[PDB]
DNA sequence: GATCGATCGATAAAGTTTTTTTT
DNA sequence: ATCGATCGATC
């Protein structure tokens, strides 16, 4: 089995922009993979101070 | 031949070695085995098989019987199954003495929906022919196909190994990725489409060697 | 003339980062 | 530094 973490392109991945702008091969994604995940960041008042307490 | 799974029934021995190349001095030995028996793991044409297929040849639905036999798991799709066995039944070399030199080999292709056993059918064709090829993802290239100079580790000299298109002398060339293939290559297959040969322009030697070949193409959308 | 001993001469070494055109 | 070959001397 394979576990892959393809790092995105310059800056944040623009969610208003189209995907497959930082992924390289579409042929692996269409049927040669099964499921995807994502690690987006949104500025949140409540969660990030706990995340600040998570690291401090 | 080199490169197979093997089992040997060997005895045991050991030899001395000279340290300096020009004296009789010798002391860490080297062992080696001596084999007594080794094991890996025009056909003899009988007449009961010819009698058995003539029963099948008596059956008119052999086209439909070969339509259903090629798919042990594949969905029905009768149209693609026509030419595949037809290309496997690859004609003959109807060659004249003077003029012509035509050969009855043809070339089918397919493209369309991604991963519809596009590869496993090609794997299934690789089952049914014993002497064939199998393409790779940049295992062969423009200069990596034939026309070699390579400095081998045994003698550091020249070796001219044939490409896969010449290597299918008695098979069917199964080849893929015909929308991502580089345009340095995808220029010599027109010659084997037309003059059935490969012209080699290498520093070693010139040769117009032929290639008794037969091709199918498995493209991809964009 | 043949055999043995002594003296003199000859025999052993190893590689794999910068730089050019080119595709 | 060691081994082999050639030359000289002695039996």
């Amino acid at each position: 089995s394979i576990l892959a973490a393809a790092n995105p392109l310059y800056g944040r991945y623009n969610p208003r922009l189209s995907p497959l702008d930082n992924i390289n091969l579409p042929a692996a994604l269409l049927s040669r993979f099964d499921i995807l995940f994502l690690m987006l960041d949104i500025p949140s008042r409540d969660d990030d101070e706990k995340l600040a307490e998570h690291v401090t | 031949r080199a490169g197979d799974r093997i089992e040997v029934t060997g005895t045991f021995r050991s030899i001395p070695i000279r340290a300096n190349s020009r004296q009789r001095v010798l002391s860490l030995y080297k062992t080696y085995v001596d084999v007594v028996h080794v094991k890996k793991v025009v056909r003899q044409i009988t007449d009961q098989d010819l009698a058995k297929i003539r029963e099948v040849a008596a059956r008119e639905d052999l086209y439909s019987l070969l339509a259903r036999s090629i798919a042990p798991s594949i969905y029905e799709l009768e149209d693609v199954k026509k030419g595949i066995l037809l290309q496997l039944f690859g004609g003959t070399n109807k060659t004249f003495t003077k003029g012509g030199r035509y050969r009855g080999d043809i070339n089918i292709l397919l493209c369309g929906d991604p991963s519809t056993s596009k590869s496993q059918i090609l794997q299934y064709v690789h089952k049914i022919t014993p002497r064939g090829v199998y393409t790779s993802g940049k295992g062969s290239s423009a200069v990596g196909l034939t026309a070699y100079i390579t400095r081998d580790v045994d003698t550091k000299q020249l070796v001219l190994e044939s490409g896969a298109l010449v290597l299918s002398d008695g098979g069917v060339c199964c080849i893929d990725e015909f929308d991502k293939m580089s345009d340095s290559t995808r220029s010599v297959l027109h010659e084997v489409m037309e003059q059935q040969t490969i012209s080699i322009a290498k520093a070693g030697i010139i040769t117009t060697l032929n290639a008794r070949s037969s091709i199918l193409a498995s493209a991809n959308p964009i």
